[PDB]
């Protein structure tokens, strides 16, 4: 019953998440948010300010 | 000093925003290069002290089609470069694509500018806000745009003018799916929204104006009219001035009702306008006929239970008076028990201005009515009909599902205005 | 810092006197007065000390970006006064869901006012 | 129209009326009335 | 100001005439390239009719 | 800033897409040498579409050009706008497939793709943002149904979060040109079902009796049946790279006519075909238009769905029209067939309008049908599958190749349950729930 | 009497300075030449022939970038024996431009520092060009430092340099430089403001509607930026500024001396003629993460302390309440033992134009300097650039051939060890 199969794999799925991206400019410059130094990193790691 | 920051979101908002801003240089006498060739203006426009004036609006859409017309037709130099904001891929006709991945890259630049503008603004009466409810971009990311403002700005006015889909005939499939998911939003982070659709309005212009074909250029002139009306209070000197903050609390009674209607009247050719005489009685009734309403439902099914006026030109006092009291004696308009004063009444002097290649005529005065009915209940039932009629299979749901949001939020937008549905007749039932 | 009343000009240095239209930052209305030195709690280089008692916040700040929100935001104006016990709960426990959002920097503080 | 009967048993987010004997009265007389 | 914006422009478009001027001289010269033509005098003794370059 | 990149495969893409590359270039204003000569000045405004930069103000398509024998690389760079392409996008073989799915899947396709993916990220990877991928092929060969397949499965898993289109073009029931014909669709349409976003199904007999009965030409030529698929190639196109009122791209129509990901076969059909004797006996306004459009001579489809049952419905227009009874013609048309449209879907038709016309024209239509009445291919492939099946016929060309035995079973079982698929969407309940 | 010896070392700083003295000479109406056609007493020097000589010293280890400025324009303003030309480039290498070649010429240019020193009646501080990439910007720059603070007990020293950028750069042994440099940089420098490659091709692209920037196009930006700084040393206005003055105000701690600079307005003719630009308006931008000339956000982190430089027709009083609004902003955080954390400088003379540029001609203008805490995530990201190659042993060879040691390198990163762990404690609220 393909309407049931259909109905099934729907209610049983999980949203995938988007990739981080930003745009500055007026017109459209998508950059990744992640790698590009304005979301805090590598503050979290775990060798901070221990030798 | 008393601006307002208009939001034009979407391909129906820039559209929308063309007409009005083209009948807003006309009113202050100000040609397409930003220039002159009083202080009215200052609501609108701020002054360069070059001469120049800049309208304090944006345009923000996802597509690049529709804003390149702005930059190189004839307003291309009033507009600021940066207040056209411009994406790179449309939402196409998606909530999930406009809310949740699309959206979010732009809504800091939308928040830089709007932030940018507000600091210009020495009193602020509120947020004007156009969108389309079937769209993909005044779908998904207006209800960005509304939860974020909130956060931003905690009581301003948030004003709002939406293309509500129309009952029979409609320019997408996946447009039921968009307009119930905007509702949830929308009902706790907006304060009015006024609503039209385009059927009525074809309606309107098929019977009254004696033209067979309109385009979407002769429907955003009406649009801009009535955009106009409510604020000519703000503007030109009236005998009885009524603010933003005014209707708003004129015409929300309960938190969950924030749905008015609006009509204009008269709205007739230049032949008719040389034949009928247009008085204050005339014009009143005229917005309370059901073959006027600019929103396809019938107000004699439902009962009006807020109402508000809004008078323009050469208008006296006593009459509008007697044009009230006339309306209160029919049988056939109802009121509910609970607001014996159910009208709000505003008066501006200066008449309706006219521009070249529009489809009205120079009238002396006009009417414009914001009106909060219970006959919108029929207007939900069918649309969580055919809502409902296609989530049964659960058709175009992978689209929905594979771009960031979960199968939930289908049963809760649902759920949240079929409660709503038992709270309009709770309301319309009398005591 | 901390903010200080003029006193008799606080009402020109407001903040939408100043044309500043969000929420504000609180305003030291009262001043505590003090008796002798005062005792010193830090290192040369700005390091505490370790008998002082130290807040477990965040050292960097409470800002919360774009892709940090939750994603149904609760509303600013809350009011209980017509609705449902359910329904006026139901709002009530929405608020409460996230305990992020209110004591961020940015920080919608709802102000729940009335019975239902 | 039609409508689900899953969305069938969703209660009312308002009340606006004083006590339930009054709204079980008015509902009374709106369903004689229609 | 919008004098000075005037020259910009100016100069931005000789720029690009510019460009195109050195596009064109570059094409020309790679079509009479002894690489690309295939010149068969390039292999020549100097000054010896009957021996060949190697 | 929304590129599609196009590729094409076999014999029959390269003489269909020659065409579509010299219809546009027609409706841009470029001439055969590559450089602009025009009077519009919008035409230069979206160009990048379809077109790369070069020195001296020439563009060159981005396009590239596959085959396994250099007989028609020959025949198609001598056309008329033969010298526009690029000469390093033209990748063939030295040896034909010879009319055989398993030398273009396992043999001799297997040693050019590794060719053919590295110009094709090349030229993708150069544009800033990527709409996605067109590729015109017909399943009745082996270089285009063959290797043209694996082109697919290599590039969805290569770019997943694009748009793939496929204007294929069917087996007919009538021409008979191959006998190992139904090998060749067989194995392809299992493979287009699982990996493709948009297919639209080209018939050359439903191209046949336009050109005889409607068009009224003595000669239908192949000349002829390529502008017809032409026209519907630009037309699909024309709110991405021309100013309009509405407009919908690529993304817009597929999320609207597929409310299944196994739901993506499509009809096209384009509305202003008339003849010279009778092209002043007739207007040619909107009612005219969706007149003709809707009629099921007019579909390119070899199946009638009078027989079937509409699913969802688009229609772009063209040209500067009025809004209003373009919305009272696709209103009024739902309303009076109301029983050859589904139930569980409501206002099935989805509407754009461009503002540019066609050239030679002042208006014009396209449509895209998504139908339930498809399945009287795949039926009528499948029977025929079944036939020849039974008695190993013409199979020591395909198992002698590395193939085994069970390939076709599954290729045969999966397009039976496609057809399933489609049946129960059409007799599905009214008006009810279900065990979910 | 008041002035300042500039030096510039390595190509980056000789390249900068080529822009920086172009604009001076146009600010002060001085020819190419070198004669007219009292305030340049800042920046030149007067001979009894009436021909001004710039107080620089151009130092580079190669004749590649110094030959320019011997042969084009500016040949016969500058002093022959200020350009000082080494022989072999330290080519990328840390250790090859502070012990094996910078040693070579370290004696000449401090002879003739020594030399321009003598004519200082009054002497207000060095400005110092560096770039944190190169081998001479890095290598010499750091025992230039070692031998000048040694050489001169108090005076102050103002560093300008090329922080390297967190996405793209041009070299890759250059995290070993840029640690190599701070570890020496933290106990041999009075201030040190950084400036961002990356940032500014953003800043020039968006706002200044240029889609291919050139070096030369950014030194114009920055040359901008030290006119400002020192403008109040040459021109009247209503509140003076010193390079003793904000030095003091934006240093709390001497292990932090790491300020941001900022300039507002940066914009093109053609969007001046659109918009109106109060200080109010300009004040708002240099706050705003999208016009930071360093990839950070200061959001993320809290401000420690703020200079701002106005130049042009401005008004006491509304700075006064432009400030007030940033005060009462939720956004703009401080730390809660800077209860005042800001500075003004006022100033009447608006910024010149230079002819072939891109800056248009504006009223007024602001230059800020602020001391941020989340300058923490660019040493963090830069600390494990530098422990994920040094993990391996990756381009040691090349250090240690030279003649440091190998434990120079675990020294330095014990040293901003401890560094990192500083910026967390001082944002620690009592
Ligand atoms: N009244 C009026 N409505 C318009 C106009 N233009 C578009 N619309 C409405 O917009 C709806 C379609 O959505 P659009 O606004 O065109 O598109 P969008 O909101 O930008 O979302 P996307 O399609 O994803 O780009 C239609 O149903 C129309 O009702 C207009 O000029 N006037
Ligand atoms: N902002 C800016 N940085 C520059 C400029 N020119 C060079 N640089 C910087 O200089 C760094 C590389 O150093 P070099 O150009 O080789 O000059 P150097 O510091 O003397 O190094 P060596 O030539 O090896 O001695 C690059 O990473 C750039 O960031 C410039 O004009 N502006
Ligand atoms: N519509 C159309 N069909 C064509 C064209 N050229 C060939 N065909 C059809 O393609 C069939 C042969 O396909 P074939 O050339 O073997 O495909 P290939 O092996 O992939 O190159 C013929 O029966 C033709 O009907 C064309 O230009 N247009
Ligand atoms: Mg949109
Ligand atoms: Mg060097």
């Amino acid at each position: 019953n393909f309407i049931n199969t259909n109905a099934a794999d729907i209610i049983m799925g999980v949203a995938k998440k988007p990739k981080p991206i930003y745009v500055d400019k007026r017109t459209g410059d998508k950059h990744d948010l992640e790698p590009s130094g304005l979301v805090p990193k590598y503050i979290n790691k775990k060798d901070y300010g221990v030798t | 000093m008393r601006e307002c920051i208009s939001i034009h979101v979407g391909q129906a908002g820039v559209q929308i925003g063309n007409a009005c801003w083209e009948l807003y240089c006309l009113e202050h006498g100000i040609q397409p290069d930003g220039q002159m060739p009083d202080d009215s203006f200052n609501t609108f426009f701020s002054e360069t002290g070059a001469g120049k004036h800049v309208p304090r609006a944006v345009f923000v859409d996802l597509e690049p089609t529709v804003i390149d017309e702005v930059r190189t037709g004839t307003y291309r130099q009033l507009f600021h470069p940066e207040q056209l904001i411009t994406g790179k891929e449309d939402a196409a006709n998606n909530y999930a694509r406009g809310h949740y991945t699309i959206g979010k890259e732009i809504i800091d630049l939308v928040l830089d500018r709007i932030r940018k503008l507000a600091d210009q603004c020495t009193g602020l009466q509120g947020f004007l806000v156009f969108h389309s409810f079937g769209g993909g971009t005044g779908s998904g990311f207006t209800s960005l745009l509304m939860e974020r403002l909130s956060v931003d700005y905690g009581k301003k006015s948030k004003l709002e003018f939406s293309i509500y889909p129309a009952p029979q005939v409609s320019t997408a499939v996946v447009e039921p799916y968009n307009s119930i998911l905007t509702t949830h939003t929308t009902l706790e982070h907006s304060d009015c929204a006024f609503m039209v659709d385009n059927e009525a309005i074809y309606d309107i212009c098929r019977r009254n104006l004696d033209i067979e074909r309109p385009t979407y250029t002769n429907l955003n002139r009406l649009i801009g009219q009535i955009v106009s009306s409510i604020t000519a209070s703000l503007r030109f000197d009236g005998a009885l001035n009524v603010d933003l903050t005014e209707f708003q609390t004129n015409l929300v009674p309960y938190p969950r009702i924030h749905f008015p209607l609006a009509t204009y009247a008269p709205v007739i050719s230049a032949e008719k306008a040389y034949h009928e005489q247009l008085s204050v009685a005339e014009i009143t009734n005229a917005c309370f006929e059901p073959a006027n309403q600019m929103v396809k439902c019938d107000p004699r099914h439902g009962k009006y239970m807020a109402c508000c006026l809004l008078y323009r030109g050469d208008v006296v006092p006593k009459d509008v008076n007697a044009a009230i009291a006339t309306i209160k004696t029919k049988r056939t308009i109802q009121f509910v028990d609970w607001c014996p004063t159910g009208f709000k009444v505003g008066i501006n002097y200066q008449p309706p201005t006219v521009v070249p290649g529009g489809d009205l005529a120079k009238v002396q005065r006009a009417v414009c009515m914001l009106s909060n009915t219970t006959a919108i209940a029929e207007a939900w039932a069918r649309l969580d009909h055919k809502f409902d009629l296609m989530y049964a299979k659960r058709a175009f749901v992978h689209w929905y599902v594979g771009e960031g949001m979960e199968e939930g939020e289908f049963s809760e937008a649902r759920e949240d205005m079929a409660a709503l549905e038992k709270d309009y007749e709770e309301v319309g039932v009398d005591s | 810092a901390t903010n200080y009343s003029a006193n008799q000009y606080e009402k020109a240095f407001s903040s939408k006197y100043l044309q500043n239209w969000s929420p504000t930052k609180p305003t030291k209305e009262s001043i505590s007065s003090h008796e002798g030195y005062t005792q010193i709690i830090a290192n040369d280089r700005g390091h505490l000390l370790p008998s002082v008692p130290r807040s477990k916040a965040n050292p960097w700040g409470s800002f919360m970006g774009t892709w940090q929100m939750p994603l149904k935001i609760p509303p600013a104006r809350v009011t209980l006064t017509s609705r449902t016990t359910a329904g006026a709960a139901s709002l009530t426990k929405w608020i409460q869901k996230n305990p992020d959002l209110l004591k961020a920097s940015n920080g919608l503080c709802p102000e729940i006012l009335g019975k239902p | 129209l039609w409508h689900m009967p899953h969305f069938q048993k969703v209660g009312r987010h308002l009340d606006t009326f004083p006590t339930e004997a009054d709204r079980q009265r008015a509902l009374k007389a709106h369903r004689e009335e229609c | 100001n919008k004098a000075q914006a005037a020259v910009q422009a100016g100069r931005q478009r000789c720029e690009r005439q510019r460009e195109q001027k050195a596009n064109l001289a570059e094409i020309q010269h790679q079509s009479t390239s002894d690489l690309l033509t295939e010149n068969p005098q390039v292999a020549q003794h100097p000054m010896a009719p009957y021996r060949v370059l190697p | 800033m929304r590129e599609i990149v196009h590729l094409q495969a076999g014999q029959c893409g390269n003489q269909i897409g020659a065409k579509f590359w010299e219809v546009i270039s027609d409706e841009h204003g470029i001439d055969p040498t590559g450089t602009y000569h025009g009077d519009s000045d919008l035409q230069l405004e979206r160009i990048n579409v379809y077109y790369n930069e070069a020195t001296g103000g020439k563009y060159v398509p981005r396009a590239v050009l596959v085959d396994l024998e250099p007989g028609t690389m020959d025949s198609v760079r001598s056309g008329p706008f033969g010298q526009i392409f690029r000469p390093d996008n033209f990748v063939f073989g030295q040896s034909g497939a010879g009319n055989n799915w398993a030398k273009g899947h396992y043999t001799e396709g297997a040693e050019l793709v590794d060719s053919v993916l590295d110009v094709v990220r090349k030229e993708a990877e150069s544009c800033d943002c990527l709409q996605g991928f067109q590729l015109t092929h017909s399943l009745g060969g082996g270089t285009g149904s063959g290797m043209g397949t694996l082109l697919i499965s290599k590039i969805r898993e290569e770019y997943p979060d694009r748009i793939m289109n496929t204007f294929s073009v069917v087996p007919s029931p009538k021409v008979s040109d191959t006998v190992v014909e139904p090998y060749n669709a067989t194995l392809s349409v299992h493979q287009l079902v699982e990996n493709t976003d948009e297919t639209y199904c080209i018939d050359n007999e439903a191209l046949y009796d336009i050109c005889f009965r409607t068009l009224k030409l003595t000669t239908p030529t192949y000349g002829d049946l390529n502008h017809l698929v032409s026209a519907t190639m630009s037309g699909v196109t024309t709110c991405l790279r021309f100013p309009g009122q509405l407009n919908a791209d690529l993304r817009k129509l597929a999320v609207n006519m597929v409310p299944f990901p196994r739901l993506h076969f499509f009809m096209p059909g384009f509305a202003p075909l008339t003849s010279r004797g009778s092209q002043q006996y007739r207007a040619l306004t909107v009612p005219e238009l969706t007149q003709q459009m809707f009629d099921a001579k007019n579909m390119m489809a070899a199946c009638d769905p009078r027989h079937g049952r509409y699913l969802t419905v688009a229609a772009v227009f063209r040209g500067r029209m009025s809004m209003k009874e373009v919305d009272e013609q696709m209103l009024n048309v739902q309303n009076k067939n109301s029983s050859y449209f589904v139930e569980w879907i409501p206002n099935n038709v989805k509407t754009a309008v461009c503002d540019i016309p066609p050239r030679g024209l002042k208006m014009s239509a396209t449509f895209i049908g998504n139908s339930t009445a498809i399945q009287e291919l795949f039926k009528r492939i499948s029977e025929q599958f079944t036939a020849m099946f039974r008695r190993k016929a013409f199979l020591h060309w395909y198992t002698g190749e590395g193939m085994d035995e069970m390939e076709f079973t599954e290729a045969e079982s999966n397009m039976n349950d496609l057809v399933s698929e489609y049946q129960q969407y059409q007799d599905a309940t009214a008006e009810e729930e279900g065990e979910f």
